[PDB]
């Protein structure tokens, strides 16, 4: 039951080096948990281009305190740790299965 | 009046209902109420206050985002 | 020799003064209907041309009327559509040449060739009209009226309400002198412009007039509608 | 004498000016509120006009005046 | 009051209270000092009795 | 010598520019608020006319002596 | 001697003050409305000219009192 | 010849004039503060009376300047 | 005694302040909006025009009586 | 004649502009950072004073003035 | 006598408020916007050109008074 | 003939009136710095009092003449 | 009646006039130094009484002072403190009542009962010993010092540095008058409000005079600690 | 009579008091347009200083008067 | 008559306002930026002080005239 | 004189009403700071 600072020692050095530059897209490879007998590997964008599935429920507008620029900076290293603490912690499950 | 939601990336903290929230905001404190106007904001390494019918739970944040709507 | 007047009648008396303002008002009712039975004649379910552009106008403003209010779009659409048609076409008619020119038939009495909004008697007549359609149908849908504005408070502090009082009789003054008040400068513009360096002077300011005309006819036809909205909330 | 000529000229001007950036400010500060808060259209916007035909009324009371000036 | 010689009273009136003030300012920072010297010996010896 | 009437038209023009500007900006202060929480309005609004009060206030006393030296 | 001229041109002038600078603000503050998103733009725009219109009306409040004034 | 008249229009209405706009500034300042912190009546509301004093002493300066000239 | 020299020259100067900063607000406003979201940019450029479009025509206004005025 | 009576109300009429609104301008910026940062609040306000203290020795040499006039 | 001298220099100076502050608020709000967006460079500058420009016409205007009053 | 009293006045008042306005706006700008962070404040303390120090100098020389127009 | 005068002689001159900065500002200076006397002669570990209101006045300008600076907070608190502890005895002591009902015993004297800073000489003096202060003080800090003073031509701009310096010298000047204006506009607006309705009318207005001397009084200390910063740096 | 003393004083005041202010507001907010991304620094640098240079243009000129009026 | 005396004093106080409000913008723009930005602060400064460096210019143009007029 | 006894009166009447708002909290910030005082003396003499 690792938690989400075990995975910043990768995801920080993912996210700088696609800031900087060496690194233009980025990925992950996970055993996506289908059922308790099925576990197959699954492929992940990690390039946060937008998760609108959901249709952006409501779709309600907001007022950007820190600003538009500082929210989206603060937001999109944050989502892609979450993806991968949600894609390690399902790999963990579909291991034990 | 409003529907409080205190979720973590382990696990949910609270999820009751709230009268008054002493929200740390980027550039100052705000206040949130049962019918607040639409908000997505920011945090910072703070104290943040709930208020529960005149009692203060500080549930201080080390940081992170919050939704009013 | 800018000549410039406020009020003019160009003589035309046969029983009764009839001003110069009627004449061109007249000219102007003549080229609209001609204009209005032109697209409506040779109608087509799929419009051009002349009457592709009419009907593009009317849904246009159309549109923006139901923005403002849809539940008397309708009802309200023939006024203030004639407003907007009649002196839109006012003053592109008032920016055509012979506006002051003309009269050389003894001072040059001018036959007005010009926006009928030149005259206060166009301005006050297009002012009440609007003004009784405003109190007709605010009776019409608030029914009594008078809940609020008329002392009795009700949310809304008695103090105010009274203000409203002066701000319905002004407003028809307002939107009385608005289409004066722009207008006739405009005209007076012209010609006052033009005594200096009559060459290659005039036309930017020539084209900030038909834009000014051409908004003054939405503007003026926007707030009677605004207005009735405004009365029936 | 035009003693009575210039009151009248300044008293309608200078009984708007007032009213007349204040007439802006407060449907510009309103039409900020809506793009923010689009759903509450209905309460602000009739907070506006209690707000405008308020304004207008000390260029209202500069206007009778200066109507009495004239003639009166 | 334009009057050299009442500026220059003044003046001298002002500057004795400065010199009576400095006295009784001179007093509150001997006050002040003894006040952190107490607590701060108060503090190192409950420490030394707790070790 | 309408000097009089003179000082009854600048009276009542000058009073309109001091609160005119000051009433305009509270309803659009008044309102930003209120797109923001919608329900301290029983609060906000209390305190919005208290200063309308102030600012009819200042144009009052220039209205009072534009009629006290209007009729004498 | 000429003054009833100072009048007019004062009366112009002076009326243009606040309905000027007001226009400025409204005009800016719709157009932010606006940037902030072009969903609420077309009933704004009414919000907005509606606004606008009632700045005019001051101001022609002196260009109309200055042509009563001038010719009459 | 009436100048006094006139010099009284000229106190009270060009006297409140800073304070015509420093009142709305004032509480138009808190409404924003007030209307983003909805708990900090304890101050805000008491400065707020500090400031409209303060403002309001140009405006009574001009008052008793205009009685002062007026009598 | 060039008493209506004084009146064109007053005309044409209070003509400006009041339209000169509003347009400075207008231009000031929509730049912000454009920098923001730039898609809009046509669709607002025109409004902008339209905001400025009764500002000058109050300004000219003014250079109406400033002409006027200096020859009849 | 009655020109020194004016005189006293330009030195209290004006010279009341800046101060008056800058009264307004020193605690509503204060204000606003009291609800941003309510803890920092006692050390703001004492630069908000004499951030004040400074405007009325502006507004009261107005005062000064005109009590220098009144009195020769 | 000399007004004709005054009504000169009202004109030039008068005539100067107007354009004076605007000037400076037209590219104030869009040195703002470039600092926001620097790739709206060539469009904004453009725009804040032919705005600017409308400013000065009624300076000029009143510049030409300052001409045509003295001579 | 006071013309000299009158000049008192419009010395002080025309001098009062933009640094009043002017050290209004320094506060607030230096206030509401302190509130986004309290680190920078050593700095902008000294910065704010020269900011003051120029705009009031303006205003002492209006002082000046006030005194030279009261003696000669 | 509602008369003042700013020019006080009083009467009884052993060879020198002794103006009303003699009869009122000494009585401030032996009542200040009773306080010197009457709450720091019987000190005690745990304040009370008059001996903690003067420890928490003494705490809160010492706090005060040292948020301005704490590099010399105690170098010139007895210069901060005398100026702040006589302005605010001399404005409280303003409002006392017979302040300009006293010298009937004949037109009445105001003097012996005005306030200290109601005399443009007594604050114009205040202030001179403050400027002095703040001037020997910046010398002893900074040396020579006074480099920007000295308009030496920097990177900033070839013209700078003779503004600061005239603002430098008109520092104790503004200071001198904002002290002098304050008192005396307070005295005088008091008296003029009791001339139109004497009963109950300026009961607010004297309240917040007194909590504006108070507040002049310290900003009057700060602003002596402002110059100090301003010449710390 | 020394109207001429007078339209060179004049001049000056309204010359100077009106893109006064406007030479603040260009650095004003350049100082902050500059603060959010330095790298712009280089290339706005010259759009500020034709800025700038272009307001006083408008300034010296009545300063030209001034010097064309004070010596005919 | 003592048209020499009002001339000076206009030229002092009137000239001042625009570089007085000129000043209090300026540096008010910068303590915000400073206070966000504390990295570029020592640059932004000179840009201020290269800011305030006309202001005062445009207003001791108003001071030079003052003598001018004290000595004929 | 009317208008000396009209400022006599004026100032008891100021005097009470300043008096008595401001002694509820001078009182209780007098008692709050001497209790502050005592309290901290009192724990560093207890302590040593």
């Amino acid at each position: 039951a690792p938690k989400l600072e075990a995975i910043l020692g990768v995801a920080i050095s993912a996210i700088n080096g696609f800031q900087s530059g060496k690194y233009d897209e980025l990925y992950i490879i996970y055993s996506e948990f289908i059922n308790t007998l099925v576990q197959r590997p699954a492929i992940k964008q990690l390039l946060p281009v937008e998760s609108p599935d959901i249709s952006t429920t409501t779709n309600v507008d907001y007022t950007y305190e820190p600003g538009e620029e500082e929210v989206l900076n603060s937001i999109l290293p944050r989502y892609v740790e979450t993806q991968i603490y949600q894609a390690v912690l399902e790999s963990i499950a579909s291991e034990h299965s | 009046p409003i529907h409080l939601e205190i979720v973590t990336a382990e696990r949910v903290i609270l999820s009751d209902d709230v009268d008054m929230i002493s929200a740390p905001t980027k550039d100052g404190r705000v206040g949130i109420l049962p019918r607040h106007a639409p908000l997505m904001t920011i945090l910072e390494p703070g104290e943040l206050d709930i208020i529960k019918n005149g009692e203060r739970t500080p549930f201080a944040v080390s940081g992170g985002f919050m939704e009013v709507l | 020799h800018v000549e410039v007047a406020a009020e003019v009648i160009f003589d035309g008396i046969p029983g009764f003064p009839i001003t110069n303002s009627f004449v061109v008002a007249i000219i102007i009712d003549i080229f609209v209907i001609a204009l209005a039975v032109a697209a409506t004649r040779n109608l087509q379910m799929v419009p051009r041309g002349l009457q592709n552009v009419m009907e593009f106008i009317l849904e246009s403003l159309y549109n923006l009327f139901r923005n403002i209010n849809a539940k008397y779009v309708a009802t309200a659409f023939p006024l203030v559509a004639t407003i907007f048609l009649f002196v839109l076409f006012g003053n592109w008619f008032g920016l055509l040449p012979g506006v002051g020119s003309i009269g050389v038939c003894g001072k040059k009495l001018v036959p007005l060739f010009r926006a009928p909004a030149a005259d206060l008697n166009f301005t006050f007549a297009i002012a009440v009209i609007s003004f009784v359609f405003i109190e007709y149908w605010g009776f019409r849908a608030l029914g009594p009226g008078y809940l609020k504005k008329f002392f009795n408070t009700n949310g809304i502090m008695s103090f105010v309400g009274i203000i409203e009082f002066i701000s319905e009789l002004v407003k028809p003054f307002a939107l009385a002198f608005r289409l004066f008040g722009n207008i006739f400068a405009g005209e007076v513009l012209l010609v006052v412009m033009a005594f200096l360096v009559p060459l290659l002077l005039p036309l930017p300011f020539y084209g900030f007039e038909v834009f000014v005309g051409f908004i003054q006819a939405l503007i003026f036809a926007l707030l009677t509608y605004a207005f009735l909205n405004i009365a029936v909330t | 004498e035009g003693l009575n000529l210039v009151a009248t000229a300044l008293a309608v001007g200078l009984g708007a000016i007032g009213p007349g950036v204040g007439i802006g400010i407060i449907v510009s500060g309103a039409v900020q509120a809506i793009g923010r808060n689009p759903e509450i259209e209905n309460r602000v916007v009739t907070y506006m006009f209690i707000g405008i035909a308020f304004t207008e009324a000390l260029a209202i009371f500069g206007l009778v005046i200066a109507f009495l000036i004239g003639f009166g | 009051g334009i009057n050299p010689t009442l500026f220059i009273a003044q003046l001298i009136n002002f500057l004795l209270l400065i010199f009576i003030l400095r006295a009784l300012l001179y007093r509150p920072v001997m006050n002040l000092l003894n006040e952190r010297t107490r607590r701060i010996e108060e503090s190192v010896r409950d420490a030394e009795k707790v070790r």
